[PDB]
Formats: structure tokens, C-alpha cells, sequence
């Protein structure tokens, strides 16, 4: 079935590989040759963790843990039940996850309309593969990665974070945190304004984008505009996940100690670092 | 053992599963109820009903939208299914560029043009608007309007401006006949000594849907020149080589 | 090459945008401000103008004084010396009463007198900004969304500061103003509260603040793909649906089954943010006057 317009758009191309073969929809979702490797690899990694709960003994998605190999095998393969599971399951989500990326792609090209959206879900992969790939990696083990369970993988973000004391003074955690909090700001703001004018008081006719602006700079003085707004909680986004990866690639990797100890720098500079009283003196 | 928290915390769940039922309606005030391929009401809508009826009124005169209502393309639509199942693709039966489907659609919006909050066209030709001009970046009037052919395909002669936003939405570029088309803003690199446009090779910018007054464009003719110049991306491609 | 309408490209610049009247008090609008060539790549140059009034003096003054109780203090606990402030500047801390003096307004000016009156100049400095933001929205005629989402940013610090210590019978339970030291606070309380990742309330925070992101780059990024039809102009697509907004709701359907339209993306929008505020409320609520210990509450409710 489709929507009202949709017909007019449902013509054939855009596709990367495989040419016409695989140039078609189930219902509502467009297949394409990554559909089809969507499926295999989601499939597949689906199949595996029912393989791992199987040997965990439990069908509770609660208690299901898939857990990486112990930190002894390094980076080398393990056994399935001992995080060779893990592995194999990780490249499939890495599978799953490019192809959905890559799918998103032809659709753009079917549609006529930029990039933007697997661009910026590739931010959203590469934050994963961080933490299960460019950290691990670098840190020598595929220990360092997180279980996939769903209660589990908490307990590894605080495991992990408590090895460095309160994870708060990670710098760029907080620059990450700052984009996140912003971002949620600003997609309130965001969606509040356009529905503000769109349903404007009652016995109202709807406003117009003049009136979005003349709001926000009434409020604050500045109005970043329609098209500011969309880039801007694209910057927002993006630049928190950016900085997430950040402040854990370098974790473990070339910092070791508590984060505390990073700001100490700016107590103990020589020329303040022993006037008595306030706090560092 | 059922306390306050349980409480509060199934009673989030119910709620948050009457906001997504809410939310999902809400955004069903376009496009539904869903059809078949040709055209009918489809047999499985989903589990989630149609929205009850919403009215906007629109200012300076513009009547009211009440959404969902009765829909129609309000124009003919050149393809043809090349299967009798469902879920295959609908090939154009003609040009599909002239045509404006696939990714060169157009929809049949008003055919006036949209205006800002005082009443007066949103969209000007920046010789019809006092007091602007190119504040930073290449001016690119004057320079020449390159197709993914590599050829010239006509000379920049006027920016066209969202005056409210102030922000350049057309090049309008006179072609070797000396009449002139819109190029939106979106599907341009201005370079030192060129305007680059992969979008469209050369020989179809003549094709770009013509405005019917010189001074303003309406909503109907920006569908029309926006889709046709985003479908040379899949359509002029061949020539992109 | 392909341009991607991140940044711009030609600014353009003409006269100054002074913005709808409807019934604004024009008596309170300032002038406009000069244009930022900097800021046109990005978004708009236009600064100003801005509405004074009533309510918007009154926010700043009240915020100033809180700014300045929270900066003489720090002066003080650097004892005036310049030097010394800069270097401590983000390990300094007005702290509230001790827990011997409950909810009292007795603490000494030194011993959390000051805070209370920081938290007094906070208190009147949000909560006329709150009224600042729905009037601002009454006078142009507007829906009071942004008054609304607002209240359930109100609702996690009115809880934080106010009406959580209120309930646990001490102001000593409030946050203290500081960088570093509401940092501590933060990592403490999680400590104090048998860890925070087991609070239902603070699991569903976490999932509307990522999902606010996931959301906000979704249609960031989408708006950005369908610019080439105008697709940011959303409220004319609302009024007028386009070629912009069916190709943004047919791309995820095509992706994902399913669709928004271009008003009702904005109601995901809207929600998504203020859940994170007002789930993350309810579970600091929670926390202490009914829950002492998330992971052996969750334990004993399944989890
Ligand atoms: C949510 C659970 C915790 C908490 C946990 C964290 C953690 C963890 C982090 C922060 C971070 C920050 N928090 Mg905190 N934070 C809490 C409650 C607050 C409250 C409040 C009214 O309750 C305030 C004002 C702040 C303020 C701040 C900023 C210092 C910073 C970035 C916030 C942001 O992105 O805002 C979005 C809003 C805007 C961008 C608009 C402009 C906001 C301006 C910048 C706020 C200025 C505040 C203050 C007066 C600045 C003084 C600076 C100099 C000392 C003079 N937090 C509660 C108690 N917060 C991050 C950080 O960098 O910490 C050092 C960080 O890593
Ligand atoms: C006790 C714990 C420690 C601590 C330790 C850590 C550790 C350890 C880490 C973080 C990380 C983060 N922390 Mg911290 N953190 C603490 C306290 C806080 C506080 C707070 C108010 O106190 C805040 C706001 C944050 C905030 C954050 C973010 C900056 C970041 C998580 C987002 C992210 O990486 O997304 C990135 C997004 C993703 C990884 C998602 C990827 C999604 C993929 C591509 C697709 C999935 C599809 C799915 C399988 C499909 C399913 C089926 C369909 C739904 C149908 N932390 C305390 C002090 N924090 C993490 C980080 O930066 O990671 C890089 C991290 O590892
Ligand atoms: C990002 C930094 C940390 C981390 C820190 C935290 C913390 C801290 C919390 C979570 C929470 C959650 N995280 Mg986690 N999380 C990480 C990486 C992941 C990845 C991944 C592939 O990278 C996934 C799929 C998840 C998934 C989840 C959900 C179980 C839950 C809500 C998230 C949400 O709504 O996000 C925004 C996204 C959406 C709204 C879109 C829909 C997403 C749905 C809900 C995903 C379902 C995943 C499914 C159960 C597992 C795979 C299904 C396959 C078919 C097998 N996390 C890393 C290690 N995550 C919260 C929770 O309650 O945990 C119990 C929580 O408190
Ligand atoms: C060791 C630390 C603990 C923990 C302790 C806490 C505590 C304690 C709290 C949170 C809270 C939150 N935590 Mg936690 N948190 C942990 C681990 C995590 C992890 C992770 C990856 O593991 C993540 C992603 C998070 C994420 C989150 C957020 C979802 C949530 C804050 C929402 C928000 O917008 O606040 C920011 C928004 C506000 C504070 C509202 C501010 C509104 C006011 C009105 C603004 C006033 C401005 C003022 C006047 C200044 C103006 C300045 C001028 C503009 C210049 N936490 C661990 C287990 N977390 C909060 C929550 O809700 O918990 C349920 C909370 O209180
Ligand atoms: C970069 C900014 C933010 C972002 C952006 C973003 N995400 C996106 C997109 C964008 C722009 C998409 O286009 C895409 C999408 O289609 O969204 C609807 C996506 C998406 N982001 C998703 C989730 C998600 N995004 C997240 C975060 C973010 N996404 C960032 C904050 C998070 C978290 C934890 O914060 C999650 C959970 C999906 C809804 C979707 C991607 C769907 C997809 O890839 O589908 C193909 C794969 C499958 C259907 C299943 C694969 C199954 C695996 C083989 C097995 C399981 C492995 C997994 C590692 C187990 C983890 C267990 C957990 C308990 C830890
Ligand atoms: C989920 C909901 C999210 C959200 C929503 C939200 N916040 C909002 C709104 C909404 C919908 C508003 O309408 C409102 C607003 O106006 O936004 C633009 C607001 C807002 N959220 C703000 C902050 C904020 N929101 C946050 C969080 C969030 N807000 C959530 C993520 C956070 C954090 C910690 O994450 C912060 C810090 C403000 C920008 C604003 C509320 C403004 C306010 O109440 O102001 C009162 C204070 C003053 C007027 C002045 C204070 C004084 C300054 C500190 C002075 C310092 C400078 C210098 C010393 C001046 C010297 C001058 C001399 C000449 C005297
Ligand atoms: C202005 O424009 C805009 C719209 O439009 C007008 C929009 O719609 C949207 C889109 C946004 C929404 C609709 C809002 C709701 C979205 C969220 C709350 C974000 C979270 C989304 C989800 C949790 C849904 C996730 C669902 C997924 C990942 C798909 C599930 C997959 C299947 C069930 C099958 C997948 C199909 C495959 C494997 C491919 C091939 C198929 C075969 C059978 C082979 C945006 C952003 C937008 O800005
Ligand atoms: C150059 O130096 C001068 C002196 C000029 C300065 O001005 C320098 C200024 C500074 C250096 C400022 C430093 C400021 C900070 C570090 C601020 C940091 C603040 C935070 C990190 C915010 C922490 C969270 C605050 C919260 C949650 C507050 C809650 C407030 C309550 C909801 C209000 C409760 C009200 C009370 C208790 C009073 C009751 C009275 C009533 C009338 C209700
Ligand atoms: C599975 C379906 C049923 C689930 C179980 C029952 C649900 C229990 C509670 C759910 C209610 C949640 C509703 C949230 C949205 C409330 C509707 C709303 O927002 O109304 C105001 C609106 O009109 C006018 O807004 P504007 O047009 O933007 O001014
Ligand atoms: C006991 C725990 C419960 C929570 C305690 C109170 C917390 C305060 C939070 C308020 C609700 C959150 C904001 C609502 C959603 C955003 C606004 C919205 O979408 O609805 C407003 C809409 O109609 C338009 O308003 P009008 O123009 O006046 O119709
Ligand atoms: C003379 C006065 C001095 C000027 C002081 C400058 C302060 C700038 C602060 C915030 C801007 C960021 C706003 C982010 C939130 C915007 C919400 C939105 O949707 O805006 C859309 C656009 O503004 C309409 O369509
Ligand atoms: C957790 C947020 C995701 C909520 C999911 C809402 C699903 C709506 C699916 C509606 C189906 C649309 N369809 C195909 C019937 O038209
Ligand atoms: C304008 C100031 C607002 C005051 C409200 C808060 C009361 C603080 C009381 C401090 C007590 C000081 N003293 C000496 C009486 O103990
Ligand atoms: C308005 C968007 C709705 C999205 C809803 C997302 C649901 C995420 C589920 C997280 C589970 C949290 N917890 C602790 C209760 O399990
Ligand atoms: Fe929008």
C-alpha cells in the first residue's frame, strides 16, 4: 500500500549495486542489494544471540548477555561460547549497520535529496565501532568492549567509567554532555516555536516564519532563521556524538590516571600553586 | 512490594503508549488513507485510526486547510506499473523529467506565491528589493552558469532573496536566447569564475519550468523548477561522465 | 562538490528586519543591533532587536544578584585575591545549610545564608523568565508551546533545589553552586542512591536525551536533504504540502515502515525533548523520599 503521492516516486533507479535485481519495496520499506544485506547480517546476528542465550540457559531479554572474550585472548579470536559469539555477532551488527547507511544511499538517490541522513548516522556507527573496535584495538584486548546485554552494558559504562575516578572530569565528556544537553534544548525550542505558529492562539489565523522570528528575537535578541535551526541541531547532534567517541578513544589509550588529575594542571601552575588560602593553596 | 515508584513508573508506561498512538495519528493528517498501487483505498490501513479533522486559516485571505481531507494529485501522473503485484517500480511512460515524476516531481501546490508575514511576496528578484545585496562570498553575477557537461549554459543575472530570511533561494541565469530560468540556491557550487551546476547538463537548462511573471514566483513554479532541476541528478546522468 | 547547504555560500544582506507588531508593547522593544557577517555563514546576521519590559528587567536584575551573591562568595573564599580566584575558580562553592538546619532560614550568612539568598535571586530570576516566555508568545498572537516545554525544564531544578530538599526535610540536600562541586553532588547522590542506572525514571531520561539526538540529527539532516525544494520553509509546508515534504516522509517510510508529516515531525520533536526533564524529574523526586536504593528496589520489582 501506499501513501496518496507516493506513486510518483516509486520509479526505478538510484541503486548502488546490483542494478534493477534487487530495485523493489515489501510494503512500505524499500529493499535494495543493502536491504538484502541489511536482512542477512540482522538475520544472522539475531540467530546468534539466541544461539549465546541457548548456552547462557535463559530466554529473559532482561538477563540474555552477550559477553566479549576475557581479556587474556587479547585480540585474537575466542571460542563462541567464550566471546567468540561476541565477535562474530559484532561484525554482523557492523554489517547490518553500514548496509542500513548504505541502503539509505540509494534511497537518497531515488528521492533526488542530499545526503545528510547516512552521513550522519555514520557518526552514530563510528561511535559504536569506538567502543567496540578503535578502543579495544588500541588498548590491546576485546575485553575492553561492551557486553551486549541489556542491563549488562550499564554496568560496563559505570565499571569503566569509576576505573577514573568520577568519569564527570573527562573533558571532552564534558564538551560532549554540553552538546547533548544543548541539543535537547534546542530541539525543544525547535519543535515548540514551528507548532507555536502553526497553532497559534485560539481565533487566530496561523502565523507566519516572520512571526517565529520576531518571537525569539523579542526573547532573546536573535533568531538563528529557519535554515540556522535545522543546521544548527545537526551541528548539535553531531558534535555530541563526536565528542563521545573522543572522550572514550583517549581513555585508557593515552590517559591512565583519575580524570581529576587533567584540570590539576591549571591548580598547580608555579606561580599561584602556593598562595595559601581558597582551595589549591 | 507494589509502592510508589511501581506506581508512578507503569503509569508512565500507559502514558507514553497513549502519546505514541497520539503522535502517530498526528502524522497521518497527510498522505492517508493509504492506497493500492492504482490508486484505491487500500484494504489494511494499520492499527493506528485516521485523525479527526484539523483546520488552519491561513492569512492574508488564503482560505482554510482541513486536514485529513479528501486528497488528489490534482495532476496526471505519466507512469505505468510494470508488475501486477504490488511493491515494484512505476516506469515513466514519457520524459520523465518533463513530466516531473520519480525524483522529478512536483507537487500541485498554490499557485501563488508564498508571502511573509505582512502580506508582500516572501521572494524577490534582488533588483525589485531595496537595499539588498551580496554582503560576503562570490557575487556570482556575471559569471558564467557551467553544466555537468563542462558547457556553458547561460550568464547569472540576478540573485533571487528570501527577503524575511535573508538568504539567496535563485540564481537567475539568461539563457542563449536572452529568456531567463530559476536555479535554486541548494544546487549550485559559485566558484571564482563559474556558477557549477552537476545537476543538469547544459542543453537542459531550457527545459527548467518557466515563471509567468518576471518580478515573483509562485509555490506551484518553485515544485516545478526545484524537482525538475533535482531530477537531472538520476535523468541528465548519463551525460555526467 | 556536490554543495551540501552547511554553510553558505553568498550572504546576502538588506535592510533590517524589524520583525511583526500584533500586540506587542513596542514601548518595550529596543532598537535593532548590527549585523554578523560571522554569524551569516551559519544562520542569520540580523542582532536585535530585543523586547525589554517588565518581567525581562526584573529576570535580569534577579539573575545578575544571583550571578553576584555566587561571585562574592567566591571572592571571599579566595580571600580578594585575584590570582588565587582564577585559579580556583571551578573548585569554588556557595554550599547550602548543614543538615542541622533543616529547612531553617537561621543558617549564618557564612554557613549557607548565601545560599539561600543565591536561591532566592534564582527563583524569581526563572520564573519571571518563564512568564517573560509566555507573554512574549501572547503579545504575537502565538501558541504557548515554548512556555510549556520550558515548565518541564523548570520541573527537574525545581525539584533539585526546592522541592526535593523541601521533602527530605533539609535544605543541605540541594546542589551546591559551584563547577566542580555540583559535579560531585551529581556522582553522590547517584553513590548515596544505590546507583541511578536503576532508577526506571532515570533510564527513560537517558533514552529521551539520546533520543533527542538521534531525532534532532534525523530531521536536522533531512530538512538539509530536502532544502533543495524549500524544505525548511515548514510552516507554508504545513499550509501547503510540497514535493519537500512528501520526499522527506517517503525517504523513512522507505527506510523504516513509517513517517512523519511536516507539522507532526515537530510534535515528536517537542515531546522527545521535555520527556527527558520530566522523566528525569520524577525519578530525583523519587529518589530518597521513597526509593532509598535503586538497584535493590529494582531487584526486588524485576530488573
Ligand atoms: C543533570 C544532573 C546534574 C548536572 C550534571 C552535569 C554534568 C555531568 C555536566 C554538566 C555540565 C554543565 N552544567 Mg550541570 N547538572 C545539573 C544542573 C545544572 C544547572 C541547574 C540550574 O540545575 C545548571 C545551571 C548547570 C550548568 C552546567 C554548565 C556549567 C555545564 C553545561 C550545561 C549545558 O549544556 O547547558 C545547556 C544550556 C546552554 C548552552 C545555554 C547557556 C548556558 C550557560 C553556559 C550556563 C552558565 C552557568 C553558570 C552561571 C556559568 C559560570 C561560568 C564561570 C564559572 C563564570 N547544571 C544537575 C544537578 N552538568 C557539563 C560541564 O561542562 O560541566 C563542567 C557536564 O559535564
Ligand atoms: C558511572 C558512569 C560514569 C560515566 C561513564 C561513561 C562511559 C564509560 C562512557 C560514557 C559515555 C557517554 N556519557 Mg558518561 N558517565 C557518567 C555520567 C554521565 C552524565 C551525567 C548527567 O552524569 C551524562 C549526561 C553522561 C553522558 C554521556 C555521553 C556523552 C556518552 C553517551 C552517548 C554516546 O556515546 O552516544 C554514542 C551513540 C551510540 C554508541 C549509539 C550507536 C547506535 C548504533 C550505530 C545503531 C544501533 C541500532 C540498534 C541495534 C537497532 C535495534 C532495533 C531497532 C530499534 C528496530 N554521562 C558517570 C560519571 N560515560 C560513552 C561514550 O562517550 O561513548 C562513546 C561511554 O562509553
Ligand atoms: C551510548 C553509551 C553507552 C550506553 C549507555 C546507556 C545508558 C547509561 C543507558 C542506556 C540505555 C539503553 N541503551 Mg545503551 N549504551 C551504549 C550502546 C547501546 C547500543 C549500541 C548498539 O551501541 C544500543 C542498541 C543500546 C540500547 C539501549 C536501550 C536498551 C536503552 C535505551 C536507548 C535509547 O532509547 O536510545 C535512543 C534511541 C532510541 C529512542 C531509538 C530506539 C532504540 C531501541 C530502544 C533500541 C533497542 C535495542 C535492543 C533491546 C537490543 C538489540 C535488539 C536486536 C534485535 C537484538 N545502547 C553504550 C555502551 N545506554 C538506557 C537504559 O534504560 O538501559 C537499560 C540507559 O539508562
Ligand atoms: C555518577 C553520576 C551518575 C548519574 C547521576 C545523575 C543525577 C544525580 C542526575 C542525573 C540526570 C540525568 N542523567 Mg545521569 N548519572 C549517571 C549516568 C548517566 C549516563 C551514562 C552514559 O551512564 C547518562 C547518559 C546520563 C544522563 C542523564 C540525563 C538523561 C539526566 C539529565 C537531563 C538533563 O537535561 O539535565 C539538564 C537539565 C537541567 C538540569 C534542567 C535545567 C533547567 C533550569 C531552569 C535552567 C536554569 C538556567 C540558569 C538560570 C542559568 C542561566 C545562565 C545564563 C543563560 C547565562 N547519566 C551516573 C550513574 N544523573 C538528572 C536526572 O534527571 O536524573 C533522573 C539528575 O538529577
Ligand atoms: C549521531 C547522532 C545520533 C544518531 C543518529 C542517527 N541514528 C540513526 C540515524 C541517524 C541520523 C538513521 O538514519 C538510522 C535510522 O534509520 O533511524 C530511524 C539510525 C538509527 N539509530 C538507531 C538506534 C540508536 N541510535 C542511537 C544514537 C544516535 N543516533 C546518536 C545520538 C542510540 C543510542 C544508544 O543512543 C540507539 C540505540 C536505530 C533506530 C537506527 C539504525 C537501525 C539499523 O541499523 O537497522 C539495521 C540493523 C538492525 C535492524 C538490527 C541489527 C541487529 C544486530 C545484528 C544484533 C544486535 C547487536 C547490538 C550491538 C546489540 C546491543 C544490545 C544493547 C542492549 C546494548
Ligand atoms: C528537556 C528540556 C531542555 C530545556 C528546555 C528549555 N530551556 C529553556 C526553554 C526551554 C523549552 C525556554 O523557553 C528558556 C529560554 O528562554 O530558552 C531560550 C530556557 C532556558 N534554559 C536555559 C538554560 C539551561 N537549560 C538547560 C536544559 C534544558 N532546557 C533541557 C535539556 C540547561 C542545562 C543544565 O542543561 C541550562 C543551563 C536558559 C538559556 C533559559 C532560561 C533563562 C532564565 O531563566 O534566565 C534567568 C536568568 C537571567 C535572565 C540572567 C542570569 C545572569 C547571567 C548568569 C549573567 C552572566 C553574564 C555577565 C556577568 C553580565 C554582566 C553585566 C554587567 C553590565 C552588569
Ligand atoms: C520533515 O521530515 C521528516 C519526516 O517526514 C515528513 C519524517 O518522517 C521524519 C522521520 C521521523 C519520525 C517518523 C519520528 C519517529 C521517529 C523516532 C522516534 C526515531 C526512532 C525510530 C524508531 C525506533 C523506529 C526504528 C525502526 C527501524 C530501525 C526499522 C525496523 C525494521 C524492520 C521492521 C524491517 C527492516 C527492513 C529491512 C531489513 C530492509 C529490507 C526489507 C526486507 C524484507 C528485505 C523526519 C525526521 C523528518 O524530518
Ligand atoms: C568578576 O567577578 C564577579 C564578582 C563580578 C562575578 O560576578 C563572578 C561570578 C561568578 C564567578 C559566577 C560563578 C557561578 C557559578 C559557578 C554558577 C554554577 C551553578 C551551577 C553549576 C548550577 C547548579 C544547580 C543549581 C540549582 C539546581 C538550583 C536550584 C534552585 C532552587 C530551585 C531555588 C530554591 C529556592 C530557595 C531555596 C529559596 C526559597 C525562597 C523562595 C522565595 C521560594
Ligand atoms: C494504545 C492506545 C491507548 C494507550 C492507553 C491510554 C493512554 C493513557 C494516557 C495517554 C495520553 C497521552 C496524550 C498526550 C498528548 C495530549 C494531546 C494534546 O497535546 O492535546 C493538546 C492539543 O490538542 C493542542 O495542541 P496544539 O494544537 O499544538 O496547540
Ligand atoms: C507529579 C508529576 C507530574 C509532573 C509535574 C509537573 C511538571 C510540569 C510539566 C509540564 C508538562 C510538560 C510540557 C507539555 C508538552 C509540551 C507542550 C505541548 O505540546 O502542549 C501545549 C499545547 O497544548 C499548546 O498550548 P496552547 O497554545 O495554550 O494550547
Ligand atoms: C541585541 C541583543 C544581543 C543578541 C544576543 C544573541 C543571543 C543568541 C542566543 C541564542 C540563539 C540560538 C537559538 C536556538 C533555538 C532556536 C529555536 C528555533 O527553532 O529557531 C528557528 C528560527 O529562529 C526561526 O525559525
Ligand atoms: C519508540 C518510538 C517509535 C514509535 C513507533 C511508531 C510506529 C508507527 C508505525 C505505523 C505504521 C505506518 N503504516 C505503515 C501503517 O502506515
Ligand atoms: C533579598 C534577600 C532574600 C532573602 C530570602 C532568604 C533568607 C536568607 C536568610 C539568611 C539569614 C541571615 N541571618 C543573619 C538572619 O542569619
Ligand atoms: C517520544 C518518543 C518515544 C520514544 C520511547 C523510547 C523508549 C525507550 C525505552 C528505554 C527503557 C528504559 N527503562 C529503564 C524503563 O527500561
Ligand atoms: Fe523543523
Amino acid at each position: 500500500a501506499l501513501l496518496s503521492f507516493e506513486r510518483k516516486y516509486r520509479v526505478p533507479g538510484g541503486t548502488l549495486v546490483g542494478g534493477n535485481l534487487f530495485d523493489f519495496w515489501v510494503g512500505p520499506f524499500y529493499v535494495g542489494f543493502f536491504g538484502v544485506a541489511t536482512f542477512f547480517f540482522a538475520a544472522l546476528g539475531i540467530i546468534l544471540i539466541a544461539w549465546s542465550a541457548v548456552l547462557q540457559g535463559t530466554w529473559n531479554p532482561q538477563l540474555i548477555s552477550v559477553y566479549p572474550p576475557a581479556l587474556e585472548y587479547g585480540l585474537g579470536g575466542a571460542p563462541l561460547a567464550k566471546g567468540g559469539l561476541w565477535q562474530i555477532i559484532t561484525i554482523c551488527a557492523t554489517g547490518a549497520f553500514v548496509s542500513w547507511a548504505l541502503r539509505e544511499v540509494e534511497i537518497c538517490r531515488k528521492l533526488g535529496i542530499g545526503y545528510h541522513i547516512p552521513f550522519a548516522f555514520a557518526f552514530a556507527i563510528l561511535a559504536y565501532l569506538t567502543l567496540v573496535l578503535f578502543r579495544p584495538v588500541m588498548m590491546g584486548a576485546w575485553g575492553y568492549a561492551f557486553p551486549y546485554g541489556i542491563w549488562t552494558h550499564l554496568d560496563w559504562v559505570s565499571n569503566t567509567g569509576y576505573t577514573y575516578g568520577n568519569f564527570h572530569y573527562n573533558p571532552a565528556h564534558m564538551i560532549a554532555i554540553t552538546f547533548f544537553f544543548t541539543n535537547a534544548l534546542a530541539l525543544a525550542l525547535h519543535g515548540a516555536l514551528v507548532l507555536s505558529a502553526a497553532n497559534p492562539e485560539k481565533g487566530k489565523e496561523m502565523r507566519t516564519p516572520d512571526h517565529e522570528d520576531t518571537f525569539f528575537r523579542d526573547l532573546v535578541g536573535y533568531s538563528i532563521g529557519t535554515l540556522g535551526i535545522h543546521r544548527l541541531g545537526l551541528l548539535l547532534s553531531l558534535s555530541a556524538v563526536f565528542f563521545s567517541a573522543l572522550c572514550m578513544i583517549i581513555t585508557g589509550t593515552i590517559w591512565f590516571d583519575q580524570w581529576v588529575d587533567w584540570w590539576q594542571w591549571w591548580v598547580k601552575l608555579p606561580w599561584w600553586a602556593n598562595i595559601p588560602g581558597g582551595i589549591n593553596g | 512490594n507494589f509502592d510508589l515508584a511501581s506506581l508512578a513508573i507503569y503509569s508512565f508506561w500507559i502514558f507514553l503508549a497513549g502519546l505514541i498512538y497520539y503522535l502517530q495519528t498526528e502524522n497521518m493528517r497527510e498522505g492517508y488513507p493509504l492506497e493500492n498501487e492504482d490508486g484505491t483505498p487500500a484494504a489494511n490501513q494499520g492499527p493506528f485510526p485516521l485523525p479527526k479533522p484539523k483546520t488552519f486559516i491561513l492569512p492574508h485571505g488564503r482560505g482554510t486547510l482541513t486536514v485529513p481531507g479528501p486528497e488528489s494529485e490534482d495532476r496526471p501522473i505519466a507512469l505505468a506499473r510494470t508488475a501486477v503485484s504490488e511493491g515494484f517500480p512505476h516506469a515513466p511512460t514519457g520524459d520523465p523529467m518533463k513530466d516531473g515524476v520519480g525524483p522529478a516531481s512536483w507537487v500541485a501546490r498554490r499557485d501563488l506565491p508564498e508571502l511573509d508575514g505582512h502580506g508582500h511576496n516572501k521572494i524577490k528578484p534582488m533588483k525589485a528589493a531595496a537595499g539588498f545585496h551580496v554582503s560576503a562570498g562570490k557575487n556570482p553575477i556575471g559569471l558564467p552558469v557551467r553544466g555537468c557537461d563542462l558547457e556553458i549554459a547561460g550568464k547569472v543575472v540576478d540573485i533571487w532573496v528570501d527577503i524575511p530570511e535573508q538568504m539567496a533561494r535563485f540564481l537567475e541565469v539568461e539563457l542563449k536566447d536572452g529568456s531567463t530560468r530559476l536555479l535554486p540556491m541548494q544546487m549550485v557550487k559559485v566558484q571564482s569564475n563559474r556558477v557549477h551546476v552537476n545537476a543538469l547538463s547544459s542543453d537542459l537548462f531550457a527545459g527548467i519550468p518557466t515563471i509567468k511573471s518576471p518580478t515573483e514566483v509562485t509555490l506551484l513554479e518553485e515544485d516545478k523548477i526545484c524537482g525538475y532541476v533535482a531530477g537531472g541528478l538520476m535523468y541528465a546522468a548519463p551525460k555526467r561522465k | 562538490a556536490e554543495y551540501q547547504n552547511i554553510f553558505t555560500q553568498v550572504q546576502v544582506r538588506g535592510p533590517a528586519d524589524l520583525g511583526m507588531t500584533e500586540d506587542v508593547n513596542l514601548a518595550n522593544r529596543s532598537g535593532v543591533g548590527p549585523f554578523s557577517t560571522l554569524l551569516g555563514w551559519f544562520g542569520n546576521a540580523q542582532l536585535g532587536p530585543i523586547y525589554l519590559g517588565s518581567l525581562g528587567v526584573l529576570s535580569l536584575f534577579s539573575g545578575l544578584m544571583w550571578f553576584f551573591t555566587i561571585g562574592i562568595w567566591f571572592w571571599y573564599q579566595a580571600g580578594w585575591n585575584p590570582a588565587v580566584f582564577l585559579r580556583d575558580l571551578f573548585f569554588f562553592s556557595l554550599e547550602p545549610p548543614a543538615p542541622e538546619y533543616g529547612l531553617s532560614f537561621a543558617a549564618p550568612l557564612k554557613e549557607g545564608g548565601l545560599w539561600l539568598i543565591a536561591s532566592f535571586f534564582m527563583f524569581v530570576a526563572v520564573w519571571s523568565w518563564w512568564g517573560r516566555t509566555y507573554l512574549r508568545a501572547q503579545a504575537l498572537g502565538m501558541g504557548k508551546h515554548t512556555a510549556w516545554a520550558f515548565l518541564s525544564a523548570i520541573w527537574l531544578w525545581m525539584v533539585l533545589g526546592f522541592i526535593r530538599p523541601i521533602l527530605m526535610g533539609s535544605w543541605s540536600e540541594a546542589v551546591p553552586y559551584g563547577i566542580f562541586s555540583h559535579l560531585d553532588w551529581t556522582n553522590n547522590f547517584s553513590l548515596v542512591h544505590g546507583n541511578l542506572h536503576y532508577n526506571p525514571f532515570h533510564g527513560l531520561s537517558i533514552a529521551f536525551l539520546y533520543g533527542s539526538a538521534l531525532l534532532f540529527a534525523m530531521h536536522g539532516a533531512t530538512i538539509l536533504a530536502v532544502s533543495r525544494f524549500g524544505g525548511e520553509r515548514e510552516l507554508e509546508q504545513i499550509a501547503d504540502r510540497g514535493t519537500a515534504a512528501e520526499r522527506a516522509a517517503l525517504f523513512w517510510r522507505w527506510t523504516m515502515g513509517f513517517n512523519a508529516t511536516m507539522e507532526g515531525i515537530h510534535r515528536w520533536a517537542i515531546w522527545m525533548a521535555v520527556l527527558v526533564t520530566l522523566t528525569g524529574g520524577i525519578g530525583i523526586l523519587l529518589s530518597g523520599t521513597v526509593v532509598d536504593n535503586w538497584y535493590v528496589w529494582g531487584q526486588n520489582h524485576g530488573m
